[PDB]
DNA sequence: GGGTATTCGCCGTGTACCTCTCCTAGCCC
DNA sequence: GGGCTAATGACGGCGAATACCC
RNA sequence: AGCGGAGAGGUA
């Protein structure tokens, strides 16, 4: 019950090992693991509190209930150890022995395991070459097996026994399958099935034959007997693993496994009594079937019969699932030295520190307070120190303020999305019961102050403080891991004051005078002799970097921009801050301050900028009211004109001229036009509202209204939110997909009736439902994207290959999405166009911008020659840190957290527009009869060329399109050169790589077009070849088939229009168009949504997706097996260097899904942690694999250091 | 609320949960990924094994903090022992090689 | 934390070097000029390197 | 013979916190 | 009351199993 | 005296 001298037994276990091996369990191993058998089901004796002898909670089998005590009391001292009694033999050992050892059940009849039977790759059906229903009828006593293998009922059994004269024995149940698994010899069966695979050539028979050959090979390599599938001795759990929790009033709570164990023991005792008393055979078969169903319900409840109004858990339910042990007590465990609070914004603290309550600081750092009180000598024992702490003297607060001066803590919001959710701060002691936080930190946390909670964590080791200070402090996490923009952006309160401060008007007081420097401006502003904004001419001094070169010039600016020139560092020029401080302008200013200056000066500049914005926002005093929100004057006239127009349209529709659909379409068209006109009039009457005078003459300027400043300065809603508050909100939608015919002809300032409110509720609730479903799907996609790529770490400094990709700024036929400056920045080039194997900084991309370059060969991470990861020179430049990627930083988890983060936010004639020339690539023009130019091609590319050298847009040229001009012709804007007459599931569909609804059928190889063959239920499409035969296949007869007879098909064209499959485009050409298509589609989706994500985070994922490869010839390994690239390349180089000249064969790449790559890995621990634990455990049970222990999850599960980050030299010195 | 030393369970040697009965806050599954994205194996091993799960490290770290010395002992947690003793009760041999 | 980025190229090597330095100041070592800030100042002052840490570790192992 | 065409079954569905009650039960003296 | 005594209001994706026209 | 599982409600 209570032990005292056992607490100081330190250094009792080492647990030094290398690998984890799992295999089947022999019955002798189960008989040697246990310490006794059980025969009477009784877990708690009644009318007395003693454990039952030979029961579920026993003492002679497992151990004593009390520490160093026995049941009766003959030996009740610690001096007697290892001495058992005679009436109740309990080993007088520690209380820890009740968890290690276990017991066993002697079964009179055998019973088969359900994990090797009810699983979909059924191993017994592959071993005995039978189906699942036949062995289901045999194992549950409904058929017979003679001993060649066939289903046989009772009438065939009696008619065979009447003619065999007791010479044809046939068993039924577990004994027949036990004899069938025992009497087989797998060594001759391997050669027999090898002759069978040498004879039979059917494809599904080939797949079944290679599966059976691989299973037999794994069984003979592991050494496991085939009879170990069925079992005779069934072990039980230790009694300390499950508790018998009492309730109020002397009761006991129910359990799940104890009732199943008591049922198993009761059925086993009944079967043993019926076998001893020589029962008739039908009740013995019924008892054996009942015992089989009871054991099958104990092993996996809910798979066969769901034996109960709530089905209780079993041994397979409390491991696999949501409440399993892998996701509750292995990956994330509850830790101590923690606690939540309520966040509160505090402006009087720096960004490297945070607030902390005093009682929380006393309760968290209590052992440090005890150590300081022991060192100072004010308290002798820890009890007196604890009583002095709880008595709350004044020296306790002095000790608490002294003990944490530069000791960092950890802060973490409980809903976290990206890697910046855990930061470190140096806490200070404040009053209250709320944690004070810096306002610039909450942009990264995405934490609103409407009662949000975050849990703190206290690093207490000697190395954890250095790990939290050197790489987790808030002054080091400046840039986001997604893109190069810094996360220190001024929020809704700072940028409003900075926009009010850094603008100008027409005529204010104190203008026209010349100032000396910034100090004269600060001396003349505070006594209110000049205005906050006036057109003045000041003189400023700024140094020049090449190196420091001071310089004094003159400039004309405002008073607020001159007052802003005192807090910026000397490396920034004044031309980057003379513009009005908007959101993107100050983001560019923060990026330019971080780029070529440093870190600490940018940190203190962001510190002073928030204080300046606060001190000017408390002086501005902006307020929005009912007078500032204005309505347009012509709004009622435009509304009455539109009302007369829709009344005329309704009269013409009801008179019997136009149908209802076209009338509804023209009504919503003219109402959308009216809404656009109302929005334009509202923007014109809001932006150009204010007027002023300059020397008597009136002049127009930008208005200084409350709504217009918050609209133009950013950190608020868009122009649609201003349209909904000034003019009409347009047409609302319906949940089924249609648009309501009646509009909402009133803003939020005017009153609203019940009809438009009920119409707006439909659009209001659907957004909430979409955000909830998007949050759930974003969490699921984040978990899958983390678990698919977690082994890619930076191992080496160079690989050696120079394959690379072709980076080109993609265009679609309009404005550019990303330029070449945004795509090649932060990468490593492959070959020279600028030398090779160099890093492209912000200056090199500007030097190569004016060189008129089009495509640069860039080494990407999808083609590397490293082992168990990628190297540093191939990954490129890091996005979080501005320097080069260090050796040991994992990039898979960062890419997964970057991809899975914005998921909760996500839901005839071609006229040119640029001025320049036109280029012709991948096209062919034929001579027209009228002398014009007409292009003939399967897929053309009509691209243009600007004056700088980059393509502005690119169109497509269909079959027979007439182009108005030729190549090199000058085409201006607005000209017509073409003449021819006719979501988050989408993101998950590329990662899981499923088949589409109407998949596009692609060509087989580079062959000429042939004529269509005869049909026999499906269309046949033949292709003419040069030397080989014709490659023909089937075609769907439902959709349209467009194959040209007298034409020529290029190398891998298409014949059916639609979205193509990734497996077909992988089988066709290779991995580079697949990678380009995947990155292009994901980037177009994320640019249609509005969040920018760098390409290398997608390239790492699609490199991890293409891991398993197949071979077309068996040199040393099997034929249909799929192994990784690294092991196949190592064994190929080994067979080519040691065995012979060219021993192995060539490998072909194949594509798998994210779940298919997360399940079929080399190890078994990380693959059995998120999905399908039973199938992975069943596969690893019959294989006998050995875990190499190399990953970023299995080291967390085992408990050692991860091989990424600080714990790299430990793994370097271990091997 | 806050706590340093609290009660432990019987199945796994872990602290409880909730403001009542002195339950520590649960370290989430995504928080371990956010820690491993920074690297920092020393603050991930100390916040998973010697803080909560170990039956000897939870006393040894407290003794080293109160006394003054700095020498930690790394070992396997009790939850992995409970998991392997649960797997061994399913007629599947699993030994720490 | 900003000055130590120029003396070494690897951040994890800096963390392991400061961890090897922190195991000596706890047992009692006279400083150069909280042990974390003092060790970071001794690193950033270009005084403590990988050879001197090995020298003090060998002296501690010989004087144990 | 044979090569897919439905068809049945297995797999899964975010994180963290706060509060409350109710559990094994039943049956002839 | 008492003391031991034993439902039908989920939905999508993927792999094996007959099976039916050819 | 510490330790359990279900049902409902609420904040982010
Ligand atoms: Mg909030
Ligand atoms: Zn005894
Ligand atoms: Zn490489």
């Amino acid at each position: 019950m209570k032990d005292l001298l056992n607490l100081f037994n330190q250094q009792r276990q080492t647990l030094d090992f290398d690998a984890i091996k799992i295999a089947l369990a022999s019955p002798d191993l189960i008989r040697s693991w246990s310490y006794g058998e059980v025969k009477k089901p009784e877990t708690i004796n009644y009318r007395t509190f003693k454990p039952e002898r030979d029961g579920l909670f026993c003492a002679a089998i497992f151990g004593p209930i009390k520490d160093y005590e026995c049941l009766c009391g003959k030996y009740k001292r610690m001096k007697h150890r290892g001495v058992v009694c005679e009436k109740c033999g309990t080993e007088v050992t520690l209380a820890k022995v009740r968890r290690e050892r276990m017991g066993h059940i002697d079964l009179a009849s055998p019973v088969a395991h359900i994990w090797f039977l009810k699983s979909l790759p059924s191993r017994i059906g592959l071993m005995l070459d039978m189906t699942l229903r036949d062995i289901e009828r045999v194992l549950y006593f409904e058929a017979y097996v003679v001993t060649r293998r066939q289903l046989l009922t009772e009438e065939q059994y009696l008619t065979a026994r009447q003619e065999y004269n007791d010479d044809f024995d046939a068993a039924m149940g577990a004994e027949a399958v036990y004899e069938l698994l025992r009497t087989i010899d797998l060594q001759s069966e391997m050669t027999r099935l090898r002759e069978e695979i040498a004879s039979t050539g059917s494809e599904t028979k080939l797949k079944r034959l290679t599966k059976r050959i691989k299973l037999i090979e794994a069984f003979l390599e592991s050494g496991n007997r085939p009879e170990w599938m069925v079992m005779t001795v069934l072990p039980v759990l230790p009694p300390d693993l499950r508790p018998l929790v009492p309730l109020d009033g002397g009761r006991f709570a129910t359990s799940d496994l104890n009732d199943l164990y008591r049922r198993v023991i009761n059925r086993n005792n009944r079967l043993r009594r019926l076998l001893e008393l020589n029962a008739p055979d039908i009740i013995v078969r019924n008892e054996k079937r009942m015992l089989q169903e009871s054991v099958d319900a104990l092993l996996d409840n809910g798979r066969r019969g769901r034996a109960i109004k709530r089905p209780l858990k079993s041994l397979a339910d409390m491991i696999k699932g949501k409440q399993g042990r892998f996701r509750q007590n292995l990956l994330g465990k509850r830790v101590d030295y923690s606690g939540r609070s309520v966040i509160t914004v505090g402006p009087y603290l720096k960004l490297h520190q945070c607030g902390l309550p005093k009682k929380m600081a006393l309760e968290l750092f209590k052992p440090f307070v005890f150590a300081k009180l022991q060192r100072r000598g004010l308290a002798t024992t820890i009890k007196a120190a604890k009583k002095l702490v709880e008595r709350e003297e004044a020296e306790v607060w002095d000790i608490l303020e002294e003990v944490i001066r530069e000791h960092p803590v950890l802060l973490n919001r409980a809903p976290t999305l990206h890697r910046l959710g855990i930061q470190a701060f140096e806490p200070v002691l404040i009053e209250g019961k709320a944690i004070q936080l810096h306002p610039l930190v909450c942009t990264a946390f995405n934490a609103d102050f409407d009662g949000d909670q975050m849990a703190v964590h206290v690093p207490l080791s000697l190395e954890a403080q250095l790990e939290a200070r050197a790489l987790m402090m808030s002054t080091n996490n400046i840039l986001s891991p997604a893109n190069g923009e810094p996360i220190i952006v001024p929020s809704q309160d700072v940028v409003l004051g900075l926009y009010y401060m850094s603008r100008a008007l027409e005529n204010k007081k104190g203008e026209g005078m010349v100032f000396a420097n910034t100090s004269e401006v600060k001396r003349a502003y505070d006594n209110r002799v000049v205005e906050l904004h006036a057109k003045v001419k000041v003189r400023i001094t700024q140094v020049d970097v090449d190196k420091r070169t001071s310089g004094t010039s003159i400039v004309d600016t405002t008073v607020g921009r001159a007052l802003l020139s005192e807090i910026l560092p000397e490396g920034l020029p004044f031309q980057l801050a003379n513009t009005e401080m908007t959101k993107k302008n100050i983001s560019r200013l923060i990026n330019s301050s971080y780029r070529l200056l440093g870190l600490k000066d940018t940190v203190v500049f962001a510190d002073k900028l928030m204080y300046t914005g606060y001190a000017y926002a408390t002086r501005a005093g902006v307020s929005i009211g009912i007078d500032d929100m204005l309505i347009p004057d012509e709004k009622k006239g435009i509304l009455t004109e539109a009302e007369a127009e829709v009344l005329e349209i309704q009269e013409q529709y009801q008179s019997g001229l136009v149908t209802a659909g076209e009338r509804y379409n023209k009504v919503v068209d003219i109402w959308s036009r009216t809404s656009e006109r109302i929005a334009k009039a509202m923007m014109d009457t809001i932006g150009t509202e204010k007027v002023e005078n300059a020397k008597g003459e009136t002049i127009d300027q930008k208005s200084m209204n409350s709504l217009y400043i918050m609209a133009d300065s950013g950190a608020r809603g868009s122009q649609a939110q201003i349209r909904q508050l000034a003019g009409m909100r347009g047409l609302m939608a319906r949940p089924d997909g249609s648009i309501i015919e009646t509009p909402i002809k009133a803003n939020f300032r005017e009153g609203l009736n019940v009809q438009e409110y009920f119409n707006s509720t439909h659009g209001a609730r659907k957004g909430l439902a979409d955000t909830a479903l998007k949050t759930a799907n974003s969490g699921y996609l984040t978990r899958r994207l983390v678990d698919v790529a977690q082994d890619v770490v930076i191992t080496e400094i160079d690989c050696g290959t120079t394959e690379g990709l072709i980076m080109t700024p993609i265009v679609e036929g309009g404005d550019v999405v990303e330029p070449l400056k945004e795509r090649v920045l932060g990468r490593v080039v492959a070959e020279d166009v600028v030398t090779r194997n160099t890093l492209l900084d912000e200056a090199w991309v500007a030097k190569l911008e004016d060189a008129s370059v089009q495509s640069v060969k860039v080494r990407s991470t999808i083609s590397c020659e490293s082992s168990f990861g990628v190297c540093a020179r191939c990954y490129g430049r890091d996005l979080a840190r501005g320097h080069q990627v260090n050796i040991g930083e994992a990039v898979g988890v960062i890419a997964a957290q970057s991809i899975g983060e914005p998921g909760t936010q996500l839901t005839d004639n071609i006229t040119v527009k640029t001025t320049g020339s036109v280029k012709f690539n991948n096209l062919k023009s034929v001579a027209h009869a009228s002398g014009s130019l007409v292009a003939v091609s399967r897929s053309g590319e009509l691209s243009v060329l600007d004056g700088h050298g980059r393509e502005r847009e690119r169109y497509k040229l269909p079959y027979g399109a007439t182009i108005t001009a030729k190549d090199g012709d000058a085409v201006k804007a607005g000209q017509s050169v073409a003449n021819w007459d006719p979501g988050l599931p989408r993101v998950a569909d590329l990662f899981e790589a499923r088949k589409p609804k109407d998949p596009a059928i692609l060509a087989e190889r580079s062959g000429i077009i042939s004529f269509g063959k005869d049909t026999k239920g499906k269309q046949r499409l033949i292709i003419k070849d040069t030397d080989g035969s014709e490659h023909e296949e089937l075609i769907p007869k439902y959709r349209q088939i467009i194959v040209f007879e007298g034409e020529h098909v290029t190398k891998g064209e298409t014949v059916v229009d639609g979205e193509p499959s990734p497996q077909d485009i992988l089988r066709l050409l290779g991995v580079e168009p697949l990678a380009a298509y995947l990155v292009k589609e994901i980037q177009d989706v994320y640019r249609l949504q509005g969040v920018k994500i760098n390409d290398k985070h997608i390239e790492v994922i699609t490199r991890q997706m293409l891991r398993k490869v197949e071979i077309v010839d068996q040199g040393n390994s099997k034929f249909l097996n799929g192994e990784q690239v690294e092991r196949q390349r190592v064994i190929e180089e080994n067979a080519r260097l040691v065995k012979r000249n060219e021993l192995p064969a060539k490998y072909d790449p194949v594509l798998l899904g994210i779940t298919k790559a997360s399940l079929a890995t080399e190890s078994f621990i990380s693959a059995a942690s998120f999905q399908e634990t039973t199938r992975v455990l069943t596969e690893a049970a019959v294989r006998g694999t050995r875990d190499n222990l190399r990953g970023l999850k299995e080291n967390v599960i085992v408990g050692r250091l991860i091989p990424a980050g600080t714990g790299l030299a430990y793994h370097a010195g271990r091997r | 609320h806050a706590r340093s030393t609290g009660p432990y369970s019987l199945v796994t040697q872990q602290p409880l949960g909730g403001k009542a009965q002195f339950g520590g806050q649960r370290f989430g599954e995504m928080e371990v990924w956010a820690l491993e994205a920074y690297g920092a194996a020393y603050t991930l091993q100390e916040m998973l094994t010697v803080k909560s799960d170990d039956v000897q490290g939870r006393n040894q770290m407290y003794k080293n903090i109160v006394d003054g010395e700095h020498e930690m002992v790394a070992g396997m947690p009790e939850s992995f022992n409970v998991l392997v003793k649960e797997i061994r009760s399913l007629a599947i041999h699993m030994e720490l090689e | 934390v900003e000055d130590c980025l120029e003396v070494v190229n690897n951040r994890f090597e800096l963390v392991m070097m400061a961890s090897k330095r922190a195991r000596q100041l706890a047992n009692g070592v006279q400083p150069l000029i909280k042990p974390t800030v003092m060790a970071l100042r001794e690193i950033a002052a270009r005084r403590i390197d990988n050879a001197l840490i090995d020298e003090v570790e060998k002296a501690e192992r010989e004087r144990a």
